[PDB]
């Protein structure tokens, strides 16, 4: 243990933490959150974007100076993740899509990627490497996305023996595409689903506790070779759940249910232009699968991380969506989903 | 020992000014949660503001706490105007921060504070 | 001593010197000491609950008509048991002429605001809260001026550190501009730069 | 006269470099470690040994008020040359 | 399980403790040749009161307040110290 | 190995060869992990679940007190009786005088700069000696 | 009457805006400072001083400053009488310890023991 990486400080911004973390993907949803978190304790973060480099302009207050080090990668390229994670005692995967692409499709950012990413922080020597895969991940499921991503888990755990991988269930927040999802599809037609959405069981987990799970895990040597999965405190179905989703975002919910036989066919429907598709086949093919439950695996309470309910943090997610007659409201204005 | 008073004579009047403050506030907190627009309920703010007010809960000098009844009030009039914003009431919810090491073992595990 | 020595003005100082004895006969009920510095300026150091009679005078008489409140101004020395030191610079527009009114308080004694005398303290006795802690009974709107709104302390006293207790930063989990404790990437280095050796035999004290 | 670590980082005139196991050369990660290539202390041993014939030799380095203070230095040691405090330019008594 | 050491405590001026030093002066040395391996720490200081401190087994430390005590009210605290051995 | 701290790196009661006990002040802090010596023992004790009836340097010093109170009374020699019954007691067994004859371990100036660990792991104290071996 | 009769202690710790870590863990120190023996002047020996424990200084990784988190590291307050400091302290609800004010004591100079008869204090050379 070099002494330049011993824990000095009170924890604050501007200390030593201890912790220097190649966070891949860092410029998403997860990677956010997970930089703001580590920023402030006084942690060396290694950013590798791939993306406009504006787009990383808000990772950069997010710490002390000197602690946050930006630098290109490619997906395809080992010498730049051998340029990354030499230097780090931790490193986070976080790279996902929920849609394929032109250049990128499910087996190159689940199966092909995080494996040459794990590849190279063994052989480089790193101490701990954190997967991040989904809850739903089957290698008979009905969607690509959770296929390939159980296959990239496989090869995560079998190229890296030590790695802590986590399974989020339904991760929501600011800017999540959970309940954003559920929000921004009113003015379509009346939220269409199948069987009214009421065959399917999610339990939903905030992103501050799936954060503080991640970092309890840098910090639990317990945790290595551990397969965590982190749920919420509370089970709900799917019609409530978007029912308490318009009503927070105090909406008119008019729903019809939608079969097999062209919701499907919206998919199609739907990414026919090359920008972000805002629903598609896979994403209704995960929508309507429900959570699993796996006593086995160990989850937030198993790492001490309180799991936050939804009726505590849905307001502060769709306060955005209302539109001017009801925007002061009352989080005691709306009675909440019913469990199961 | 013979001092110049603020408002109280004696430890009854402060009291008095402390518990008309406390109803003022317990007034406040439901408009605060409102017109802020703040995430939390109201009964947390309340908690809050019983949490502020049980932590000078010791003083046996009326001078004292009459200055902390008009700090107080100072803060209800910055309240009630909106002179605060959400960051001014969110302070008080000390979120950000980690949680410290309160018991002896985890202090000296991460640092020399005692 | 011609060129570089300031040259002292004998006749301002025997002036005030008169005038200092006007007011400490005139007002013996509240005017403790009263001085006259090398560079002739008058202080009258009186007693805090003369602080209306005082000023009212020195407002009102003819012979003073000190009209302009310059500078409203406290002094924390913690050496004292009472410990802050407010300081009242008037100006005679008539009588071409200034003067210093001083008195003292600690923490807890109220001092007596001077609006109904000079409205221009109505802001400065409001700084001497925000800054100092010393409050003004009868103020019309004292609340803190200089600080930030949720600010718990009193800058200027001595005893309050130079950096505060709490630094702010955009945190981007809660979207919002949070204070946690303060910490520093480099320490304020202290410099203790004393000589040891008396500089001016005038001012020696004696000793215990 | 800069020497290159073992690790391939270049060494400055202090003599700080970064260790292979520490983890703060991430901050040169595709950029470069700023140090300067002409030393003091290798370009000050390429100065000539001034001979003079005082005993006592006086020493400004230079340009009057341009350079240091004017001091004195004594040449009685027939050993060693008398450097200079400031400039570091030694002197040799002929004698 | 027994007495492992004994600690008294007391002052050079104070006549509170002025019985405890007529207990060093008189009754010590044959104390410390009745209990050859027996700690009995004095400690004189500048204005404690005078107290016997008893350590037992396990840590186990009970206090007796010496206090303005006579020279045999002193030895029978002690003895009665040596005696019973909590 | 438990690291722990240095004579400037705590606050801690050393008491001179007169009984005059006296506090150090803390300069610096001890470099990396290690901690304050009775910090350590505490830690130790509360790991083991014998957990010792003291939490800050105060009750420390309180425990202190309880020991001897001569150790808490800072820059204060505490006048020690009672010479007649120490020699009384002296004077009980006869252990006889060796006749080796008396040599004190430091002679020269050669055996005073190392006798500590922080002296023998000193390079001034080593040119010292270097320099006095000449 | 204009007047009260408080009986109580005289107590701020409420109103300061201090943090209670930094009221209750620290240790208020009230000493006159000790003459700097580089110098033999004596006027940094006059008034007393109040500093508190000196708490952690570590190492800025960005360029090895010294970073620190103790707000009360630079705080040094001078007090001309230690009743004052001692005052002072226990109004703000400080923990201090005091050191007594050490002053040399005067010695029997005399330049003819430098020459004496039959005294040791005979000087080698002058
Ligand atoms: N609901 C959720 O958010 C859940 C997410 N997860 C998993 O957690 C992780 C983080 O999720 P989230 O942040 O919300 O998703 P995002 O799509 O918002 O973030 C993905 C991140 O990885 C980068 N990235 C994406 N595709 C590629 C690629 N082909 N090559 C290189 N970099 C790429 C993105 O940067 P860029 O701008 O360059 O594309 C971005 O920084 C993912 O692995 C996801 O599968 C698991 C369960 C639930
Ligand atoms: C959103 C949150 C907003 C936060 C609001 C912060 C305002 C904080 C104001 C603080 C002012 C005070 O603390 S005044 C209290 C001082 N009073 C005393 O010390 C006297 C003791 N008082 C008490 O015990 C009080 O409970 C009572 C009710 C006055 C008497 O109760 P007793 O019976 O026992
Ligand atoms: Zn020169």
């Amino acid at each position: 243990l070099h002494h330049a990486v011993i824990p000095h400080g009170k924890g604050g911004r501007s200390s030593v933490s201890g912790i220097v973390a190649t966070v891949f993907g860092a410029t998403g949803f997860l990677g956010r959150y997970l930089v703001n978190h580590l920023g402030r304790m006084g942690s060396q973060v290694i950013v590798p974007y791939r993306c406009e480099p504006y787009d990383t302009m808000h990772l950069r207050p997010m710490g002390d100076l000197g602690q946050i080090i930006f630098m290109d990668w490619n997906g395809r390229d080992k010498d730049s993740i051998r340029r990354a994670v030499e230097h780090s005692n931790v490193v986070i995967n976080l790279v996902g899509r929920e849609w394929e692409t032109k250049n990128f499709d499910f087996e190159d950012v689940f199966v092909k990627i995080p494996q040459a990413i794990a590849q190279v922080s063994k052989e480089a020597g790193v101490e701990k490497f954190i997967h991040i895969s989904h809850l739903n991940a089957d290698i008979k499921s009905s969607s690509k996305y959770l296929r390939n991503k159980a296959v990239g888990e496989k090869e995560v755990r079998e190229t890296f023996p030590e790695a802590t991988i986590i399974k989020p269930a339904d991760i929501f927040g600011r800017e999540d595409r959970f309940l954003n999802y559920f929000a921004n599809i009113r003015w379509f037609g009346g939220v269409p689903l199948i069987s009214l959405g009421k065959k399917t069981v999610k339990q939903p987990v905030y992103i501050v506790d799936v954060t503080k799970g991640i970092i309890n895990a840098i910090k639990d040597p317990d945790a290595r070779g551990k397969t965590f999965a982190f749920v919420g405190p509370n089970r709900y179905l799917l019609f409530d759940l978007v029912q308490y989703v318009f009503a927070v975002a105090h909406r008119p919910f008019l729903p019809y249910p939608m079969p097999h036989f062209a919701y499907r066919w919206i998919g199609r429907l739907f990414e026919i232009s090359p920008f972000e598709p805002w629903t598609t086949r896979d994403k209704v093919e995960r929508i309507h699968t429900t959570d699993r439950t796996l006593p086995h695996l160990p989850g937030l309470e198993d790492l001490g991380v309180q799991a936050t309910p939804l009726e505590l943090k849905a307001i502060e997610v769709l306060r955005r969506h209302r539109t001017y007659r009801w925007l002061s409201s009352e989080i005691e204005d709306v009675q909440p989903a019913k469990t199961v | 020992t013979s001092v110049k008073p603020i408002f109280s004579r004696d430890m009854n009047e402060a009291k008095r000014r402390v518990r008309e403050l406390y109803r003022a506030w317990y007034r406040e907190v439901p408009n605060t949660v409102h017109l802020f627009q703040l995430d939390i309920s109201v009964k947390q703010g309340r908690d809050k503001v019983r949490e502020m007010f049980k932590k000078n809960a010791h003083v046996t000098d009326p001078r004292v706490v009459d200055l902390l009844v008009i700090k107080g009030k100072m803060e209800l009039e910055e309240t009630i105007n909106v002179w605060k914003q959400r960051t001014h009431v969110m302070r008080f919810f000390h979120e950000t921060e980690a949680p410290r090491p309160k018991d002896f073992l985890s202090k000296f595990y991460v640092g020399h504070d005692p | 001593t011609r060129p570089t020595v300031r040259p002292r003005n004998d006749v301002a100082h025997k002036q005030l010197s008169a005038f200092g004895e006007y007011v400490a006969e005139i007002l013996p009920k509240y005017v403790q000491q009263v001085q006259v510095s090398c560079f002739s300026e008058l202080e009258i150091c009186i007693h805090p609950d003369g602080v209306i009679p005082v000023l009212t005078f020195l407002r009102d008489h003819s012979n003073a008509q000190f009209k302009s409140l310059a500078d409203l101004t406290a002094v924390d020395i913690p050496t004292r048991q009472n410990r802050f030191e407010i300081v009242y610079n008037l100006l005679s527009l008539r009588f071409n002429s200034r003067i210093r009114v001083k008195t003292y308080t600690d923490e807890l004694t109220p001092v007596e605001s001077s609006v109904s005398v000079y409205k221009a303290a109505n802001w400065y006795e409001r700084e001497i809260w925000d800054m100092f802690g010393v409050f003004f009974a009868n103020h019309p709107d004292l609340r803190r001026i200089l600080t930030d709104y949720g600010f718990e302390g009193h800058p200027f006293r001595k005893d309050f550190p130079l950096s505060g207790y709490v630094e702010l930063r955009y945190d981007d989990e809660v979207k919002r501009v949070v204070a946690e404790p303060v910490e520093l990437a480099q320490e304020f280095r202290k410099f203790d730069l004393n000589s040891p050796w008396e500089a001016f035999p005038a001012y020696r004290q004696p000793p215990e | 006269g800069v020497r290159t670590s073992p690790t391939g980082e270049k060494v400055t005139h202090t003599g700080q470099v970064y260790d292979d196991e520490d983890y703060r050369r991430v901050r040169f990660v595709g950029r470069q470690k700023e140090v300067n290539e002409n030393f003091a202390i290798d370009l000050i041993a390429e100065q000539p040994v001034s001979q003079v014939g005082s005993r006592v030799i006086s020493c400004d380095g230079g340009g009057g008020a341009l350079g240091h203070p004017r001091v004195y230095i004594n040449l009685d040691k027939e050993t060693k040359t008398g450097t200079c405090g400031y400039c570091g330019l030694q002197f040799r008594q002929q004698h | 399980l027994g007495l492992r050491e004994i600690r008294i405590h007391l002052c050079q001026r104070s006549p509170g403790s002025q019985g405890v030093r007529d207990f060093i002066e008189k009754r010590y040395v044959e104390l410390k040749k009745a209990n050859p391996d027996l700690p009995i720490l004095i400690r004189e200081c500048s204005d404690v009161q005078p107290k016997l401190w008893a350590r037992y087994a396990f840590g186990q430390e009970k206090n007796v307040s010496l206090n303005n005590f006579s020279a045999d009210q002193v030895t029978r605290a002690l003895e009665n110290v040596l005696s019973s051995k909590a | 190995i438990l690291p722990g701290a240095a004579y400037t790196e705590k606050s801690a009661t050393y008491v001179n060869t007169e009984g005059r006990a006296q506090q150090t002040k803390v300069a610096v802090m001890p470099p990396g992990l290690a901690r304050e010596d009775w910090k350590i023992i505490r830690a130790l004790s509360e790991i083991a679940g014998m957990t010792l009836p003291y939490d800050t340097l105060d009750q420390v010093r309180n425990r202190l007190e309880e020991v001897s109170p001569n150790l808490v009374r800072y820059d204060d020699v505490e006048g020690a009786n009672y010479f007649q019954q120490a020699s009384e007691l002296s004077k009980l067994v006869n252990q006889q005088l060796l006749a080796d004859p008396l040599v004190p371990p430091q002679l020269t100036i050669k055996d005073f700069y190392m006798t500590d660990s922080i002296s023998r792991a000193s390079q001034t104290m080593a040119k010292c000696v270097k320099a006095v071996t000449e | 009457t204009q007047l009260i009769t408080v009986d109580e202690k005289l107590d701020i710790t409420t109103l300061t805006g201090v943090p209670e870590e930094h009221i209750k863990t620290r240790k208020a120190r009230i000493f006159v400072p000790a003459r700097n023996n580089m110098q033999s002047g004596v006027n940094n020996t006059k008034k007393w001083k109040m500093e508190f424990d000196t708490r952690e200084r570590w190492e800025n990784p960005l360029m090895g400053w010294a970073s620190t988190a103790d707000p009360l590291s630079n705080l040094v307050l001078t007090f001309s009488t230690k009743e004052d400091a001692i005052a002072f302290a226990e109004k703000n609800g400080w923990s201090y310890d005091v050191e007594e004010r050490k002053v040399p004591k005067p010695k029997s100079k005399s330049y003819g023991a430098n020459f004496s008869w039959n005294k040791r204090t005979r000087v080698s050379t002058k």
